[PDB]
């Protein structure tokens, strides 16, 4: 109930509420029957306060879910550019692969997110690291149209960090 | 080599200006029999076009196939009617080699990707005579109801096709192939073939019924079918694609599958409620096959379906044909039970042991078969641009 | 009698494309070596 | 919020399979079906359900990601809206009977709902047609309800006001949405589209029609009507583009000019040279349109709610030939005008609501937002 | 010069409304579906034909709507006052359908110099191809009393021999050796066949439609569809035959399978039996599938005649096949009318057709239509706003 009660509150982003349970003792680290954290669910929906309340009360940034995604990743499917941003400022690995072997620059490509594209590229992450498919981040937005996200990744190449 | 094609193409041509020469003789129909042109030619044939590199193969020996089909279940069909006599063409001529065609089409679905054009005149011809035999038996012999032929063409050419692709099974194909997959425009292509077999239908169920209140019947109890299995398929598709997407797969197929397990009870008095309540249930039918069927054939009974067209023609044909033997149960057709559930048995035990014979011919080493790392591949048998 | 006339127009058609086939076959493998 | 689209894997099955489940329930419960022209009375309705699945299917294809979606959303809304539009003209007009004539007109209320859907698509998923659908077959067929009470027409007769409520219906529904291009295969698919209507036309200004001679004049008129106005659009294309090039996503739209301009008069123009009059000057309105409508969404969609008020308004004109009927007439187009958009604010703000899981904004005319694509990654 | 071809369109669309003003007036239903059909061949099935092109799909699709658009009224207009004698008439289904046949003809002739002339001079290769087409097809069923059907050579003679004629007074230097952009792309051969299959599916009412209602209309309709047929056979096995390693030509099957409907033409409706026409379905598609590999090279380099849609080997030989067809058939008593006056319906359409294709081509080689140049040729950019994306 309690545990609960808080990961709906990080999912909804009320922090008051969130911040109320820590206090009370819910472990931080707990997740709902999918692998997802409270920072997990607040990367989601791109609440950042909650976010960055979160990382100061010293939950593991880099714990994956059932389906192996970092809060990182999450946040690059979701296109949260402000939740992305905090998360690579607090140590975020913009380079973390998931079951699969998608990266979040990879999540940011297919769907077009191409702020979160642009600034995962200006962190380091590495476009040249492909899926167990073979597939890279470039390939999955000439496969899905995402021209904007194409130009940027072959025009950025390897400036790097 | 090269030149089996051509010679078998020019051989069976002058075999069938030498048939008609020596069996044939020379309005109301005529717009229906255009209609179930359509439906063959750009129905079939588009709806093929979904593989991203067979494009050319798909529409080209849809068009070939077709070609070839229409001539040969003229004679076929006429010789039958005629016992061995002269026979004059009419308009149902016409409409009855057109539906010859779309049996071997339903077959070549089955096959699409794997096998030669020469293997697919040697499947017309013999596919034919197969289908027109099991035809005969059901519309002379038993003497059963099947204006739609959710039997006789469907479920047949579903049948026959998958014993075909039975005998021919690779097994460097069980696992996949990587020529096998669609593109984007290749499924926009696709919605074509679906969309005119969609809105041709109705003629599709009706051309050959007998004027008045069965031909009418016919085509509305086919367009309530359609309007009710496109909403079906359309919510099954999401329910078993993850988040609820679309899969063109199943858009492009179990749309169709209402017309098909109409066509036994198209002529009959079911009522639109009842034509939609087996359009619903073939919808269903048709997207439960695709997700959960096919695998299982391709991986465990090495039964490999490139269109599924065991999902769009032998499962909702045989649903169609219990659809027939139902409603000869509770007084909607005046026809026997027994002859309804004789002509279902007898359709898919001809298309089993036909399609076993043909696919055993078709296995010789001799018709130019594609490799296995050249499947669903045009560049085997045409010349392909260099951009898409 | 359909039947049979149908039969015997595949006989005749499968004849035919296996007697040329074989002359092809036997003329290519008296030819290669 | 999250751009990533909301799983409607619980939403739209359940909604489309009470959909279907409660279509089939009041078929069987007030539906009934019951000769020489069986073929000729079944190819009108069959024109008209090939200019609505694969004329307006296609037509609306010429997004550069969201062609997929327009062709089978297209299809999607029409099968609903058949059913809907039997049972509901059924239901305004009395048991209801299917004939033939009754699917043909159930066809015609749904190309107004497809025809209006052109202004949102690419902007709404699945469900939020639903609703449309629903709610602009109810709409179009209270409207026709009341025209019928006030002005004593047939309720079948007032269904030649289509043109101009799915305009204006459509308007309103894209204006309450929230606010946000082509490619070479999807502009040739969606000339497909184009021609298919363009060719079929005829059949849209005549199956009301029951005298024969009327219907030849009104296929006469729409044919040379559509003829002038392929050459007005096409030359006058450049005029109205600032490259001054030809424009395939203006042609699409404008080629059927001159069938909208005389589709409520038609049967009353008596000479092929007025209609290709009509059809000239409805060119001509559209490169205007073109050229000035951008300055004060869509743009076609304006075109053609302009067209229709112009078709309404010679309709006004050549009525006299053939002033208190001036007065009943404008009457009759406005209480058309008022009824379409009040009952399209209220689908608009009904498609707002946050339980049907409308994509996000920044996820417009995507088709990876409704469909399966590979290698892609899926949940969280 | 930058309002040429608007100004040229919208003068020959008042001058279209003040003749029809001045002499057109107002069975209809019975031949509405195949006038239907007619209709979608000439919009659909030729206009998507031409789409092979990778970058003039939409000068294809769109000038053909433009052409036939203008082409029916001006074909009605002329065909109607031929027909009665400069006197005002009134309009049936056959006018329709006469006017589509007109239509039918200049995009034969529009498919020899596709990707190389302007909207502006395509009005004007119409405006004076229907004034010559309808004159012959006037002389050839009116003062020779000649049997052509399916205008085998009223329609397909002549309008390919009228586009061969303008293609070679058209004739560039710079293009004899070929052009990047004359190339076909996947899904612009997907979508030709779109339209090669409409045209296939639906020519029985094309040879059908001004038949004699009863035993001559179906004969039409059962002669084309067994010799489309036949053809599309011989048109496969001759692909796989002429071509390097046996694989087929999208070109071939594109255009030679409608050949045995362009052969069977003349006898459509004539008593030659169903095997007669599958012969000539099958010599048809042979004798196009031989002229797409070997005529079209020749006459292009050695004559200087170059043919963007080879529409010499789909109309232009089978048209001469179908009217040599329609000779022997005569011959051997399947047909009234004479034997010379079967001839002499051949001779004039390809006469006419190269006589009035020289005049009409003279009068676009002016420098004044705003025609591409070599570089710019068979590319939509030219005359449309072509999107980035393909």
């Amino acid at each position: 109930d309690a545990a609960t009660s808080f990961l709906r509150a990080a999912r909804s982003g009320n922090l008051d509420k969130a911040l109320d349970h820590l206090r009370n003792g819910v472990d931080i680290n707990t997740c709902n029957q999918n692998g997802l954290n409270g920072l997990h669910l607040a990367s989601k929906e791109g609440h950042v306060k909650m976010v960055v309340e979160l990382l100061h009360k010293e939950i593991i940034l880099e714990t994956t879910t059932k389906k192996g995604n970092t809060a990182l990743h999450i946040a690059a499917l979701a296109g949260q550019d402000e939740v992305v941003r905090e998360l690579v400022n607090y140590g975020a690995n913009v380079n973390a692969q998931s079951q699969k072997g998608f990266t979040p620059l990879y999540m940011a490509a297919q769907e077009n997110h191409l702020e979160v594209v642009k600034f995962l590229l200006e962190n380091g992450a590495n476009q040249n690291v492909a899926t167990e498919d073979g597939f890279t981040p470039l390939a999955v937005a000439l496969q899905q149209g995402h021209e904007n996200v194409v130009a940027h990744l072959i025009n950025y190449g390897t400036k790097g960090k | 080599m090269r030149f089996t094609f051509p010679l078998m193409a020019i051989v069976l041509e002058i075999a069938m200006i030498v048939l008609f020469g020596l069996f044939v003789e020379y309005f109301e129909l005529y717009p229906l029999f255009q209609d179930v042109h359509v439906m063959i030619f750009v129905g079939f044939g588009f709806l093929m076009t979904f593989l991203k590199k067979y494009g050319f193969s798909s529409v080209g020996i849809n068009l070939l196939v077709a070609a070839l089909g229409l001539q040969w279940g003229t004679i076929v069909q006429g010789i039958l009617q005629s016992q061995g006599q002269k026979f004059n063409i009419g308009i149902k001529n016409m409409i009855n080699a057109d539906f010859s065609a779309a049996t071997v089409l339903i077959s070549f679905g089955a096959v699409l990707g794997k096998t030669s054009p020469t293997q697919m005149l040697i499947m017309t011809i013999l596919e034919i005579v197969f289908f027109a035999h099991n035809e005969y038996l059901v519309s002379e012999i038993f003497k059963a109801s099947d204006i739609g032929a959710s039997m006789t063409i469907h479920a047949f050419g579903a049948y026959f096709g998958l014993a075909v692709a039975g005998i021919l099974y690779r097994s460097g194909l069980r696992k996949g192939h990587e020529n096998e997959e669609s593109a984007y425009y290749s499924d926009l292509f696709a919605m074509i073939g679906t969309l005119f077999l969609w809105m041709f239908w109705p003629s599709f169920n009706s051309a050959i019924a007998e004027p008045g209140d069965k031909q009418c019947r016919a085509i509305v109890n086919t367009y309530f079918s359609l309007a009710a299995c496109v909403l079906t398929a359309f919510a099954f598709s999401s329910l078993v694609e993850h988040r609820g997407k679309l899969n063109m797969v199943h858009i492009q197929n179990a749309t169709l599958a209402g017309g098909v397990a109409v066509g036994t009870c198209a002529d009959m008095a079911i009522h639109p409620f009842g034509s939609m309540i087996i359009g619903s249930i073939a919808g269903m039918v048709s997207v439960l096959g695709y997700k959960f069927l096919t695998p299982l054939f391709t991986t465990k009974l090495r039964i490999h379906d490139t269109c599924g067209v065991h999902n769009l023609h032998g499962l909702p044909g045989v649903v169609g044909g219990l659809a027939g033997i139902v409603a000869v149960a509770m007084g909607a057709s005046n026809t026997s039970m027994a002859m309804q559930a004789a002509a279902l048995g007898s359709s898919i035990g001809t298309a089993v042991v036909g399609g076993l014979m043909t696919g055993l011919i078709l296995k010789l080493p001799l018709w130019g078969q594609p490799s296995d790392q050249n499947c669903y591949d045009d560049s085997v048998y045409w010349k392909v641009p260099k951009t898409r | 009698a359909p039947v049979v006339i149908i039969l015997i127009i595949l006989c005749v058609m499968a004849g035919i494309i296996g007697t040329i086939l074989l002359i092809s076959y036997s003329i290519r493998r008296l030819i290669k070596a | 919020s999250s751009k990533y689209p909301r799983s409607v894997r619980r939403c739209l099955p359940l909604w489309a399979l009470t959909l279907e489940a409660a279509l089939i329930l009041l078929f069987y419960f007030f539906t009934h079906y019951d000769q020489k022209g069986l073929v000729a009375s079944y190819q009108v309705g069959q024109d008209l359900t090939v200019m609505a699945a694969l004329g307006l299917g296609f037509l609306t294809s010429n997004f550069r990601r969201h062609s997929w979606s327009s062709v089978a959303f297209n299809l999607f809304m029409l099968a609903l809206g058949v059913q809907w539009a039997i049972l509901l003209d059924g239901f305004l007009s009395q048991k209801v009977v299917i004939t033939l004539f009754s699917i043909r007109l159930a066809t015609m209320s749904a190309m107004s709902v497809l025809i209006s859907a052109g202004a949102v698509l690419g902007k709404v998923n699945l469900a939020q047609l639903v609703v449309m659908v629903l709610v602009e077959v109810t709409a179009l067929g209270t409207l026709r309800m009341v025209i019928s009470n006030i002005f004593n027409t047939d309720y079948h007769m007032n269904l030649r006001h289509f043109y101009v409520f799915a305009a204006y219906f459509g308007l309103t529904v894209a204006w309450c949405l929230p606010k946000p291009q082509r490619a070479t295969i999807p502009s040739l698919s969606a000339m497909l589209g184009a021609l298919f209507l363009w060719m079929f036309w005829p059949s849209v200004n005549s199956p009301l029609l029951r005298s024969p001679i009327q219907r030849k004049n009104a296929m006469f008129n729409t044919y040379y009507a559509l003829a002038v106005s392929v050459v007005t659009a096409i030359s006058g294309s450049s005029l109205a583009h600032p490259q001054r090039k030809i424009s395939m996503t203006y042609v699409h739209s404008a080629v059927l000019a001159g069938g909208v301009a005389v589709g409520t008069s038609c049967h009353l123009i008596p000479s092929p040279w007025l209609a290709m009059v009509l059809g000239l000057v409805a060119g001509l309105i559209s490169i205007g349109g073109a050229k000035c409508l951008p300055v004060c969404i869509s743009v076609m969609h304006s075109i053609f709610s302009l067209l229709g008020l112009l078709g309404e308004i010679t309709y006004i004109v050549l009525l006299v030939l053939h002033g208190f009927q001036v007065l009943l007439s404008i009457g009759e187009l406005s209480l058309a005008i008022v009824i379409a958009l009040t009952s399209g604010l209220l689908t608009g703000l009904l498609l707002n609501l946050k339980i049907w899981k409308a994509p996000h904004v920044a996820k417009y005319f995507d088709d990876q937002v409704f469909w399966k694509f590979p290698h892609l990654a899926v949940g969280f």
